[PDB]
């Protein structure tokens, strides 16, 4: 489908 | 500013193209005449005005549409089942294209335009305003029976002054319901279903407005608009302070013009920009934003339907 | 690059780099 | 609307905050006086003016500041090296804590500014608005002994006029290769560097105009503003059709009033919105969307600095 960006965490 | 990612339904009423992503269409500017105590209008209960002088409040609206570019829609108001009859049959005959919506704070005078509309065949040109939360078993029952297909669903949470309420009652329903707003208007015959944010009063659930605008479109993707300038009519600060100048209305028309402009760059499909009297002063102030609006889209990749007819094109 | 937010209930957010109004994938 | 996940960087010149994430902070409105043809201003070069209606132009946005709550900055606009200085010595013998923006278009002078405001001993307060591509060695030589610690960066790219052309003039550095302007600033002394979006004038730059103010801001995370009203004073289609309307200037305000509203929504931190004596216009349309703004922030999470003190409050 239309996805979206990731989920930008921090290690 | 921005482009939105769910795609963008487009729905061509009467030759005016409401929804698309932002820049890709011009926004629609949604007059209204015949409101309450309009100049024009002498007996409000049966319908009687001035057509000649009414004819050039609504001209002047289609010269300058001419020259900028923005799509108009009328918004023939009403409260009694006789005038709003009258009111549309003037209308019809004076402009064979343009949509009106058929707005009225009673539920049965919406039930008695629905059925005129169908009854002399202007129907696909009737945009039914608004299919809100407390609609009635008897309202729903004169709209599927008629032949109106076009209608806008009052994104309107009574208990919930917030983005996810607005969404909730378009989604699961809110209270005293039990299938969504959005879905009512499916089995209501609404192909064509028009979402209205339903504006609030400034410091009573005004932000959500406003935030709601780009999350409503990425989220259903219809077309998102509604009437801001609720918010600075309603506004107690701006009614004591403007008095106090000399020009009351030199300080409150930057402020009614900017409720349209700000959620028009949120993302804003089309605009309920009040009485049909301030033509004069939307139309620069809205096609200035959609310059911008059509800049960003030529340069993030979306594609224009009509570049030629864009205010990007015809006042650049 | 930014991803600001503006609707956390929905999940929906920018992407400044590319301009989208996307939604962020849990996964 | 936005809440940029970038820590912004709050600073505090005299106690005006710039900065902070959308709502956070009440938006800046720095005010142009002086400028050019200004009526007050007789002698436009050896700074002569009224000064006595110049005070009644800047304790009307004193008290208009006191009942929006907006912060309020000046901005001195000088040709000479003669008249700026006569400008900074009225403006700090009627205000000892507003800071002050010394504009002016030749880099001589601007310097001059720079530099007599240290000797005054009110440079702590100075917001000396350039540095830019088209700085010469002049001028940054001298603001590096003047004990100025803020400047306005203007991220204006002549070659690139897009939004990443922005950033490059900001970070890695256009014409006048390497030594990027906000990197030059630092080296410069400048210790609280404000970005400028340097607003391109309507039809060529003035998509990347708003798509900056939260491109900018989420990238850098320091203060976000810029003229931009100078896209609609700039305009050619609105002077031609604003002169045929019967009042001029009830058709050019709300255009220009809104160029500042669209780029407040989309997270600018300070305006500059033009002369004085539009103080009436916009305060009431900044502080509406102030208030919109002050309504998401506290449903995204932001953490208002005074609650006490922001239009959402002290209006509604």
């Amino acid at each position: 489908h239309e996805k979206g960006v990731p989920m930008v965490l921090a290690p | 500013m921005f482009k939105f990612d769910k795609k963008q339904e487009v729905f061509e009423l009467g030759g005016v193209k409401f929804g698309g992503q932002p820049g890709e269409n011009p926004t629609v500017l949604v007059s209204t005449m015949f409101y309450a105590r309009h100049k024009i209008v002498t007996d409000e209960d049966k319908g009687i005005f001035d057509r000649a002088a009414a004819e050039t409040l609504w001209n002047t609206q289609v010269s300058l549409s001419d020259a900028t570019g923005l799509p108009y829609v009328n918004q023939i108001v009403g409260e009694t089942p006789e005038s709003i009859k009258r009111y549309i049959e003037w209308f019809v005959g004076i402009d064979d294209r343009t949509p009106f919506l058929i707005d009225s704070s009673a539920g049965n005078v919406r039930a008695a335009a629905a059925q005129y509309c169908t009854e002399i065949g202007v129907a696909d040109r009737a945009i039914h305003n608004s299919i809100n939360a407390s609609i009635e078993q008897s309202e729903i029952d004169v709209l599927t029976e008629s032949d109106v297909s076009a209608a806008i669903v009052l994104a309107f949470n009574a208990t919930d002054p917030t983005v996810k309420g607005k969404i909730d009652i378009l989604e699961v329903g809110g209270s005293g319901q039990t299938k969504g707003m959005l879905q009512v208007a499916k089995e209501c015959g609404i192909k064509y279903p028009i979402i209205d944010v339903a504006a609030m009063p400034l410091g009573a659930g005004s932000g959500a407005t406003i935030r709601s605008v780009p999350t409503l479109k990425g989220k259903f993707g219809l077309p998102i608009g509604g009437g801001y300038h609720n918010m600075a009519s309603a506004w107690d600060w701006l009614r004591k302070f403007k008095k106090t100048q000399p020009d009351p209305k030199a300080i409150y028309m930057p402020t009614d013009i900017g409720t349209n402009l700000v959620a028009q760059i949120a993302g804003s499909d089309y605009l309920l920009y009040g009485p049909i009297e301030n033509v004069n002063q939307i139309f620069p102030a809205v096609a200035m934003v959609d310059i911008m609006l059509g800049e960003t889209a030529k340069e993030l990749g979306v594609e224009i339907a009509d570049l030629e007819n864009h205010p990007v094109t015809k006042l650049t | 690059m930014s991803i600001v937010r503006i609707a956390p209930e929905i999940n929906l957010v920018m992407d400044t780099e590319s301009g989208t109004v996307t939604q962020e994938r849990k996964d």
